[PDB]
């Protein structure tokens, strides 16, 4: 099968600036009828893919002409003259000149925005959960940028690494930030054996880490 | 108006078979090729096969020969894809697509995609989730705004549907992607409202898990 290679694997562009993605095929995509069947798709977060361009450079309807495609033989490029917040997502090139049809690996386009520090929140276990003998301590780290962040759990000053469940959202198109959830689960009896719980976030927006914490005492 | 309506998410046992449907509307069914595409959580797209409902003529990617079987029902305008000998690596989202390439013309018409059918191949059993309210004790924001949460844990299979106040509360909410741990999922969501809204008024987390016929509502109280 024809291998389709895309580069870069990921790109961070600021709104208003140009961008371009490259796609390389292992074999010429020039068909014997003189047509080159290379298309470009975009798949926005939580959506089905959707073509933007067919036959190397023809644009589909409903598509703004900020997007242009070009290339020939084995080399192709998608160019965005001016990036908008809506461009966020995964881009793919596909070839239909050779059977079976093969897709490129994908290129994630992320919007580069000004650095934003996380708003951190901490929650103790719910009475309802404790009643089942379990205890989950949750920490939300919302609306931050860049995406690289590090959170540490500490029980009475010591670092706990086992029992952590993290989850990150994808970049929000509305504000270009990411959010993250970190849940530390323990048994009810182990929970009641400690005093302070802390969630620490290390992120580029500061040299001293954000710390949200609570003491379980009584009442 | 072209619409490709795909069947619901499926929980299937290994070795078993699934028949996925793609009901179409708004165009002459027998006139266009329907393609099937696979997407496995790895930003990867793979072409499986295509069928011309007018003649029943089908083309298969050799990787899927034997595995997939396309059929089309001209009366109901529904295309189908049967997957057999399922194994865990077959778990993914499968799309039916009215791609738009007209062979005779060698030109294109707009592509229309189905919403996708997520297939989970597992022998894990269906499990209802436990829904816990998350009200602040220290981490909160406190002054000006406050953030509440909802923890949905221990369920199988995906998906679960989570809303706040039936969906009337949509701004300021972040629902985090479910994470599977030991054949069970965990999902959480946060909602930030002003200090004047809550506790003054009611804020509930609505959780639904159709796989288990579960529908629970948890009010976030101080
Ligand atoms: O079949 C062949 O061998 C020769 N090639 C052709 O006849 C033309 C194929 C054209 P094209 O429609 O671009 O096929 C590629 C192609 C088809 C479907 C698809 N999809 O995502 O649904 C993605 C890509």
């Amino acid at each position: 099968d024809i291998v389709m290679t895309q580069s870069p694997l990921t790109l961070s562009v600021t709104i208003g600036q140009p961008a371009s993605i490259s796609c390389k095929s292992s074999q010429s995509l020039l068909y014997s009828n003189g047509k080159t069947y290379l298309s470009w798709l975009l798949q926005r977060p939580g959506q089905s893919p959707k073509r933007l361009i067919y036959l190397v450079s023809k644009l589909d309807s409903g598509v703004p002409d900020r997007f242009t495609g070009s290339g020939s033989g084995t080399d192709f490029t998608l160019k965005i003259s001016r990036v908008e917040a809506a461009d966020l997502g995964l881009y793919y090139c596909v070839q239909g000149t050779h059977f079976p049809y093969t897709f490129g690996g994908g290129t994630k386009l992320e919007i580069l925005r000004a650095d934003a520090a996380p708003t951190v929140s901490i929650f103790p276990p719910s009475s309802e959960q404790l009643t089942s003998g379990g205890a989950s301590v949750v920490c939300f780290l919302n609306n931050f940028y860049p995406k690289d962040i590090n959170v540490k759990w500490k029980i009475d000053g010591s670092e706990r690494q086992n029992g952590v469940l993290n989850s990150w959202t994808d970049q929000d198109s509305k504000d270009s930030t990411y959010s993250m959830s970190s849940t530390l689960t323990l048994t009810k009896d182990e929970y009641e054996r400690h005093n302070s719980y802390t969630c620490e976030a290390t992120h580029k927006t500061s040299t001293s880490p954000i710390v949200k914490s609570f003491n379980r005492n009584e009442c | 108006e072209v619409k490709l309506q795909e069947s619901g998410a499926e929980l299937v046992r290994p070795g078993a078979s699934v028949k996925l449907s793609c009901k179409t509307s708004g165009y002459i069914f027998t006139s266009y090729w329907i393609h099937w595409v696979k997407q496995r959580a790895a930003a990867g797209l793979e072409w499986i096969a295509r069928i011309y409902p007018g003649t029943g003529s089908s083309y298969y990617n050799v990787k899927f020969k034997g595995k997939a079987t396309l059929t089309a029902d001209k009366s109901s305008s529904t295309a189908y894809m049967q997957l057999s000998s399922l194994k865990s690596d077959d778990s993914a989202v499968y799309f039916c697509v009215r791609w738009g390439f007209i062979p005779v013309r060698e030109d294109y018409v707009l592509d229309y995609w189905g919403q996708g059918t997520l297939v989970t191949v597992s022998s894990a059993k269906t499990t209802a989730p436990s829904v816990y309210p998350l009200a602040p004790v220290c981490g909160d924001t406190t002054g000006s705004s406050v953030t509440l949460g909802c923890l949905v844990k221990g369920y199988f299979p995906e998906p679960v549907t989570l809303t706040w106040n039936s969906g009337s509360l949509s701004s300021g909410v972040h629902t985090f992607p479910a994470v599977l741990q030991s054949d069970l999922y965990t999902l959480s969501s946060s909602v930030t409202v002003t200090s004047s809204t809550w506790p003054s008024q009611s804020i509930t987390c609505n959780v639904a898990h159709p796989a288990s016929s579960t529908k629970v509502d948890k009010k976030i109280e101080p």
